[PDB]
């Protein structure tokens, strides 16, 4: 259990990968160069999880990325850290998707699928011990939905015992308004359930009621989006790229946080919030708890946390965290399950983000996260009532048999989350 | 002379076997390249010590012990610390992928696939010795590798060793230093398929010890360091008859002779006083009668139980330092009748005491003060039946849902064994109360 | 038959091939299998241009589908503004109801099409519309916490 490896695919695949890149490669102190210009060390500790070494004091991200759309690819390059990337691993097709998931699923992406997996078995064979893969995208295209499930579901078949994670974003009409994003999503969520250990669900709605009514921004842009992201995806990984005991298995995170194979969707959250060119333990305690520092549009407080995991960076009292924690699951105890005792973990991590002394990165296993899931299928079943657009997909090979099923498990998704949310240990 | 192998399983295992090897050196003068300059037979011997340390041809004292785990994080500290001289370099096996907190990886899968390399190991120490007595087994409940290979291995060691005897050092699980969530499951399993091969086991409650390091010790924050150092004191002095001279609990038979009235309750209670803070060093010197007192109150115990709520079956006194037999007997006589020590009626009702006029031995680092005598109480009490209600009450809360179980069926595993171990600790419960509880 | 052909017409965009059919006599108030003029296909698609001379040429504009689906239902849900104001101008009705109990104000309340739903309340959306389910516009903002849609109905 140690290296990992990263694959980007769409337009926001790539955008959110790329600022992850750029933010963890300055908290191990990494230049675009490669080089490392760190002033202490813990930072080359576990630098292999995400990276290589590539011979000359050189670091390359072992990431990989692929879009339909070629604009992409000069996209990235024209990035500060997109000169790290390998040349090998750039993987473009030719003509983009159009927000329809048949493109990437059944004919454009699979006219691409043997491209990526070629490039992905030279980088697993260059891991001396594997232990997942790491895939960025967005639900409401295309490429990155239907082209990423497809991968997912292609990798898995010859890596079945290596753990599937995933960010996946959430569409919203607040920042696209485009109506074939429920379909996408919808298709997309039906594969994420039996493909996949763990998605981290990155709503776009909940970043757009974030930077408009906290951070007080009139017109949010993606890089105001991208900037809550890229502050979550380093939380969340925070155990995988530091020291701080905890280890850095993807596995025993999955075996604590799933209680049921089916409900492995994650609710992020991360506070301060903070703007992209703008505490104290009882309050760093207090905004994660909270529906305003959820990354996902749900509030916590209308379900009950199965799996919860807080992660604190920078210099605090170990002592007072553990106050804090016991006793916030006291003020909220009616919002966790009885039957799971000990269902909450802590970790503090001595390095905070940069530009803050402290932080905090929640990651949740709440019931409430159905809200997101009732938020999409209803859009779904508002679209597939009035067959709206349904020719785009069923001209491309998949019928309509497949929306039906797609819109019957999500149901049975939300029936789980509901089931275990009103169930009692007595 | 009967030598004995002690097996260090998981990062629990390791790590506590780290530091009762230290310790051990420290007690019989063995430096850390294994020289042993009070040792006036170079080459070999016969002596009481030599059941736990072989030697070279060159003086050189190595333990007879057994590092294995299923990742390398926490052995290669063993191969980079203080003591990197001591142990055999090929006793110490680590795998590539650990167990995932997951008792089905530790046994079904990951676990069996360096089984058979731990066993020629396990093979080589024993055919350098002349008469093995059995085997020390150091473990956690909660951890993947400690319950899921723990339970693989003794059962191995059962038709390849069946005449030899197999003493248990196992981790309870503790809520303040867990590490997984599916710890009540992993020591349900463990204990299940363990308890027909194992003839004694001296649990150690995590939630006991760090809370004398909180009490006695004013540590604020016990870490793992703090709680391994005082579990290895306690450990030292179960070990120490084993180790010199005596004439209570000589050989691992008569730790079943003495501790285990019927095979299936073989869970001795341990006490241990007295615990001092080492920032006193001109503390009051405790009396027989004070220190002997302090191993029936409850908060100096190593597993969180009232040992007032059930009776005693066994009782062993084992003294360590300036201790005149005659106190003993009269501390014995006053603590017999001032307080509710109930035996059950089918019992001698007496106090078996060993003495060793060699006072505790501290680690320089450690957190213990240095003190003129001490002694650890070796009880088989049916109070130690709250441990287990309290674990399977956990692990009926989980199971009523089926919570974390498709992890343990999709690693070769079937649900029908969590039935299986889980009736089998309701009848472990009911042994209890069939003899008073 | 002209008509089958002004239906893929209004469907495509072309302009030239509806002015072509029509002045051949195709049937502007022609349907599909499930019952769509060549009225619905155009404000589904978004093609303003064939909406407005369609309707200079006796289109119905409040013609329904086997599923009771309006031009203005259709509009509002794939949110075509420009569609919606010309159809409201030709005496569309604003609270019409389809065979899910729908009305033009919930496809546009769903959909987050936020400036449709100010201007079917201003040509008088009934807010208290329930649907087959006893929601209303109103409950679907509350259900799923939508703030900036709830506001806007709270005018
Ligand atoms: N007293 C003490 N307990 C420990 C120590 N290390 C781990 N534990 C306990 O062991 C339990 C988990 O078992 P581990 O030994 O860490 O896991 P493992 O045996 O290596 O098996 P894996 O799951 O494969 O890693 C936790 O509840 C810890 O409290 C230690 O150094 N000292
Ligand atoms: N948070 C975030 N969302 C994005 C970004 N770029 C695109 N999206 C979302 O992704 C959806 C479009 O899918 P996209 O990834 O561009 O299509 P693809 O190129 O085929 O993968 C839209 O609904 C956007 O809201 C980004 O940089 N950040
Ligand atoms: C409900 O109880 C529990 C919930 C979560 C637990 N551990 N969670 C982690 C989280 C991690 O990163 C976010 C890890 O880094 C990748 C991680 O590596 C081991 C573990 C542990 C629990 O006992
Ligand atoms: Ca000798
Ligand atoms: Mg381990």
């Amino acid at each position: 259990m140690r290296e990992i490896v990263h694959i980007q695919a769409g337009q926001c695949g790539n955008q959110i990968g790329a600022k992850f890149w750029e933010v963890i490669s300055d908290e191990h102190g990494i230049d675009p160069t490669g080089s490392y210009h760190g002033d202490s060390d813990l930072q080359l500790e576990r630098i292999n999880v995400y990276y290589n070494e590539a011979t000359g004091n050189k670091y390359v991200p072992r990431a990989i990325l692929v879009d339909l759309e070629p604009g992409t690819m000069d996209s990235v390059r024209s990035g500060p850290f997109g000169q790290i990337f390998r040349p090998d691993n750039f993987v473009f097709g030719q003509s983009g998707a159009g927000n329809n998931w048949a493109k990437g699923h059944y004919t454009e992406g699979a006219e691409l699928v043997d491209s990526v997996l070629d490039v992905v078995r030279k980088e697993s064979e260059s891991c001396d011990c594997l232990q997942g893969f790491q895939l960025t995208h967005s639900l409401g295209g295309g490429t990155g939905s239907g082209m990423g499930t497809l991968l997912i579901s292609k990798i898995r078949e010859e890596y079945p015992d290596r753990i599937m994670n995933t960010f996946s974003v959430m569409p919203s009409p607040k920042v696209s308004d485009t109506v074939v994003e429920p379909y996408n999503a919808t298709l997309s969520v039906h594969q994420l359930v039996e493909n996949t250990d763990e998605t981290y669900c990155i709503d776009n709605e909940a970043l757009y009621d974030i930077c408009f009514r906290t951070l007080k921004l009139t017109t949010p842009t993606y890089g105001d989006l991208n900037h809550l992201v890229s502050a979550t995806m380093s939380g969340v990984t925070t155990c995988l790229r530091f020291p701080g005991q905890l280890n850095a298995d993807l596995r025993k995170l999955a075996v604590n946080m799933v209680p049921f194979p089916r409900l492995h969707f994650f609710m992020p959250g991360f506070a301060p919030l903070t703007s992209r060119g703008s505490l104290t333990v009882p309050e760093l305690t207090q905004q994660m708890f909270d529906s305003k520092n959820m990354m996902a549009a749900c509030d916590p407080r209308h379900g009950r946390y199965l799996t919860v995991a807080a992660i604190f960076r920078g210099r605090m009292s170990m002592k007072e965290v553990d106050e804090q924690m016991l006793n916030v699951q006291n003020k909220n105890s009616s919002y966790f399950v009885e039957w799971i005792p000990n269902n909450v973990k802590t970790a503090v991590c001595d390095i905070p983000p940069r530009g803050l002394k402290m932080s905090a990165t929640f990651i949740g296993n709440s019931t409430a996260i159905q809200e997101l899931f009732k938020r999409i299928s209803e859009q779904f079943t508002a679209m597939f009532r009035r067959k709206a657009f349904l020719h785009w997909y069923t001209g491309e090979g998949m019928d309509e048999m497949e929306f039906t099923e797609a819109e019957s498990n999500m149901n049975d998704l939300v029936s789980e989350y509901q089931q275990y949310q009103d169930a009692t240990a007595d | 002379m009967r030598e004995c192998i002690s097996i260090h399983v998981g990062q629990a295992g390791v790590q506590i076997g780290n530091a009762c090897w230290e310790l051990y050196c420290l007690e019989h003068g063995i430096q850390p390249d294994g020289q042993m300059p009070s040792d006036k037979t170079i080459g070999g011997g016969d002596d009481s010590f030599n059941t736990f340390f072989s030697e070279t041809g060159a003086g050189k004292h190595v333990p007879r012990a057994v590092f294995v785990d299923l990742e390398p994080t926490v052995i290669d500290e063993v191969r980079t610390g203080t003591y990197r001289q001591l142990f055999h370099p090929e006793q110490l096996i680590t795998g590539k992928e650990d167990a995932a907190n997951n008792y089905a990886r530790g046994h079904y899968t990951i676990g069996k696939e360096i089984i058979d390399l731990v066993l020629d190991r396990i093979r080589k120490l024993a055919d350098q010795c002349t008469g093995l007595q059995g085997f020390l087994v150091f473990h956690s409940f909660g951890g993947g590798t400690g319950s899921g290979f723990t339970s693989l291995l003794m059962e191995r060691l059962s038709v390849d060793y069946g005449k030899k005897s197999k003493l248990e050092f196992s981790i309870y699980p503790a809520p303040q230093v867990s590490t997984a969530v599916v710890e009540p499951y992993n020591s349900i399993l463990t204990t299940h398929t363990t308890l027909e091969h194992s003839d004694c086991a001296f649990m150690v409650d995590n939630e006991a010890i760090y809370d004398i390091c909180r009490r006695n010790l004013d540590i604020e924050r016990p870490t793992y360091t703090n709680l391994n150092r005082l579990i290895s004191q306690i450990v030292s002095s179960i070990t120490a008859s084993l180790r010199f001279d005596g004439a209570l609990n000589v050989d691992l038979t008569e730790f079943q002779t003495n501790l285990v009235p019927y095979p299936r309750i073989h869970f001795p209670l341990a006490t241990y006083a007295p615990v001092i803070s080492a920032e006193k060093a001109y503390h009051e010197q405790l009396s027989v009668a004070e220190i002997t007192n302090a191993c029936f109150e409850p908060a100096n115990q190593m597993v969180k139980c009232d040992p007032r709520h059930g009776k005693y079956m066994a009782c062993c006194l084992l003294y360590r330092g300036d201790v005149v037999p005659k106190d003993v007997n009269a501390a014995i006589a006053t603590i017999k009748t001032k307080r509710s020590i109930q035996f059950v009626d089918w019992c001698p009702t007496g106090f078996k005491v060993g003495i060793n006029y060699q006072p505790p031995t501290v680690v320089p680092g450690g957190d213990l003060a240095k003190v003129q005598r001490a002694v650890c109480m070796l009880s088989n009490t049916t109070a130690i039946a709250e441990a287990w209600a309290r674990l399977d009450h956990k692990f009926d809360l989980m199971y009523a849902k089926r919570a974390f179980v498709h992890w343990y069926v999709g690693e070769g595993m079937e649900e029908g064994e969590f039935s299986e171990a889980r009736e089998d600790m309701a009848a472990l419960e009911k042994d209890y109360e069939e003899v008073g509880v | 038959d002209l008509g089958k052909k002004l239906l893929e017409a209004a469907r495509a965009g072309q302009d030239d091939e509806v002015r072509i059919l029509m002045a051949n006599g195709a049937d502007v108030n022609a349907t599909d299998a499930s019952g769509l003029t060549p009225l619905h296909l155009a404000a589904t698609y978004g093609h303003l241009e064939i909406v407005e001379v369609l309707l200079k040429h006796g289109a119905d504009v409040n013609a329904i589908d086997i599923m009771g689906s309006t031009p203005l239902h259709l509009a509002a849900l794939i949110g075509h503004l420009e569609i919606v104001e010309v159809l409201l101008k030709h005496g569309a009705d604003v609270n019409a109801v389809d065979t899910w109990g729908d009305t033009p104000l919930h496809l546009a309340a769903i959909m987050g099409h936020l400036e449709i739903v100010e201007v079917l309340l201003k040509h008088g959306a009934d807010v208290n519309a329930q649907d087959k389910f006893g929601k209303t516009a109103f409950d679907i903002s509350i259900d799923n916490g939508n703030e900036d849609l709830a506001e806007i109905l709270q005018k």
